[PDB]
C-alpha cells in the first residue's frame, strides 16, 4: 500500500490499536523502539535527510494501548494557505482556535500535533499548528513563509514564523 | 585514483553545479584526491557532527554530561524534527539530542545543542581553535541551509572539513572515549542510505553524516575502509543544481562506486 501518506494519517483514528495503526500505514513503513519509544513512527517519501512522516503516541507501551496523540511533517498540504507577516502579526496569544483561524487563513494550516495527555479525556489538549503563507509549504521540506501555533485546550499560547514576508 | 576523479567531474556537467571532493588518508592526513578542495560549499547538517564535537570536548572538560537531560518546549521547535517533537513531554539528554541530530538530522536537537555551547559564534570559535580557521557556522536552524550563491555563512571547504573531521576522530583533541562517542553516532547514520553506503559491500566500516539545503545543496562527510576499520575520510558536496533528490543521491552514490572499486 505504499509509503506512509496524508491519507493514512487522516484515516487512523485517536484510540485505535498498534495493530489498527501498522495495519493502515503498512508495517513495513512504520518502527517503534529505539528513538521512537512506545510511539510507532512511519516513514513517508524519504530522499534522505528530512523526509515526511507521522508518529503516533500510545498510552503505554502495552500491547494493548491506544492512539493518544497524532504528529506529521510534510503528509498534509494547507487548502489554502493565505498567511503573511501581517496577519501572524495580528494573531495573539489568548485567542482561540476560531479567532485564530479568522486571522491567518481557514485554509492556511494543517494539523502539526494533537495529544491528550489525559485520554480519556479531553481536558489539558495540546495541538500545535503548522500554518503556511501561499508558497510557504512543501512536501520536499524545505519550506518557504510557515508559522507554528501552539494551543493548550483550544486557546493560544505561543506562535513562531519563519520567513514570512 | 584518476577514475574517480573522472566521476566527480561527470558529476558536476550531470547537475550543473560545482562539485567539491577530497579523500584523505586518515593515519597520515595527507590527500589522497580532491577536487575544489578551497572552494567553499554549504555545510547544511553535515556541522552537527562538529557541533557533537564542541558538545563532547565540553563533556570531556566536565563541563556538561552525556547523561544530564534537557527539558525543552513548544518554542524551541523548528520543522524537520522527528525525535525531539516526540520527546516533547519528557525531554531529551545530551546524548538522546547527538544522537538525533547526528543519525537523524533533526534540526530542534541541533538548536538545541547550538544553545548549550552559546551558539554558532561559538562553535566557529571551537574550530578556529583546533585550527580549522576557514569553516564557520553563523545560523541556526532552519536558517543555515539557505545556500546563496556566493554567500559564505554556514560553508565550509572540502580540504578543511576534511581535515577537521580527522582530527575529530583521531586527534587527542577529544579524549578516546569522545571520539569513540562521536564515531558510533555517525556510524549509526540512518538517513544516508541512498548515499555512499549504497555503494558499500558487505565488511566495510562506514561512519557518516549527510546534508541537504536549499539550491539543490547535498553533501556527505565520512570515515570508511575495508574489513570493518575507517582508514580514510571522504568529503563531498554541491549546491547550486536544479536537479531532483533522488538524482543528487545518484551522483553521489556513483562517486562512492568508483572510490570503492579503486581502492
Amino acid at each position: 500500500a505504499g509509503v506512509m501518506t496524508g491519507a493514512k494519517f487522516t484515516q487512523i483514528q485517536f484510540g485505535m490499536t498498534r495493530q489498527q495503526v501498522l495495519d493502515i500505514a503498512g508495517a513495513e513503513n512504520c518502527e517503534t523502539g529505539g528513538s521512537f519509544g512506545d510511539s510507532i513512527h512511519c516513514r513517508g517519501h524519504a530522499a534522505g535527510d528530512y523526509y515526511a512522516y507521522a508518529t503516533f503516541g500510545f498510552t503505554s507501551a502495552a500491547a494493548d494501548a491506544k492512539v493518544d496523540s497524532k504528529s506529521q511533517e510534510k503528509l498534509l498540504a494547507p487548502s489554502a494557505p493565505t498567511l503573511t507577516l501581517a496577519k501572524f502579526n495580528q494573531v495573539t496569544v489568548g485567542m482561540t482556535r476560531a479567532q485564530v483561524l479568522a486571522t491567518v487563513g481557514q485554509g492556511s494550516c494543517t494539523t502539526w500535533s494533537e495529544y491528550y495527555p489525559a485520554y480519556p479525556s479531553t481536558a489539558g489538549v495540546t495541538l500545535s499548528l503548522s500554518c503556511f503563507d501561499v508558497d510557504g509549504y512543501s512536501s520536499t521540506g524545505f519550506y518557504r513563509g510557515s508559522a507554528h501555533l501552539w494551543f493548550t485546550d483550544g486557546v493560544l499560547q505561543g506562535k513562531r514564523q519563519w520567513d514570512l514576508v | 585514483h584518476p577514475e574517480t576523479l573522472v566521476k566527480v567531474k561527470d558529476a558536476e556537467d550531470q547537475l550543473g553545479a560545482r562539485v567539491g571532493y577530497i579523500e584523505l588518508d586518515l593515519n597520515s592526513g595527507k590527500i589522497l584526491e580532491s577536487f575544489r578542495p578551497e572552494e567553499r560549499f554549504p555545510m547544511m547538517s553535515t556541522f552537527k557532527v562538529l557541533l557533537c564535537g564542541a558538545v563532547l570536548s565540553r563533556i570531556d572538560a566536565g563541563q556538561e554530561q552525556l547523561g544530564r537531560r534537557i527539558h525543552y518546549s513548544q518554542n524551541d521547535l523548528v520543522y524537520n524534527s522527528p525525535v525531539t517533537e516526540k520527546h516533547l513531554t519528557d525531554g531529551m539528554t545530551v546524548r538522546e539530542l547527538c544522537s538525533a541530530a547526528i543519525t537523524m538530522s533533526d534540526n530542534t536537537a541541533a538548536n538545541l545543542l547550538l544553545t548549550t555551547i552559546g551558539g554558532p559564534k561559538e562553535l566557529t570559535a571551537f574550530l578556529h581553535n583546533m585550527g580549522d580557521h576557514v569553516t564557520r557556522l553563523d545560523r541556526w536552524e532552519p536558517e543555515l541551509n539557505e545556500a546563496i550563491p556566493n554567500d559564505e555563512r554556514d560553508t565550509t571547504m572540502p580540504a578543511a572539513m576534511a581535515t577537521t573531521l580527522r582530527k575529530l576522530l583521531t586527534g587527542e583533541l577529544l579524549t578516546l572515549a569522545s571520539r569513540q562517542q562521536l564515531i558510533d553516532w555517525m556510524e549509526a547514520d540512518k538517513v544516508a542510505g541512498p548515499l555512499l553506503r549504497s555503494a558499500l559491500p558487505a565488511g566495510w566500516f562506514i561512519a557518516d553524516k549527510s546534508g541537504a539545503g536549499e539550491r539543490g545543496s547535498r553533501g556527505i562527510i565520512a570515515a570508511l575502509g575495508p574489513d570493518g576499520k575507517p582508514s580514510r575520510i571522504v568529503v563531498i558536496y554541491t549546491t547550486g543544481s536544479q536537479a531532483t533528490m533522488d538524482e543528487r543521491n545518484r551522483q553521489i552514490a556513483e562517486i562512492g562506486a568508483s572510490l570503492i572499486k579503486h581502492w
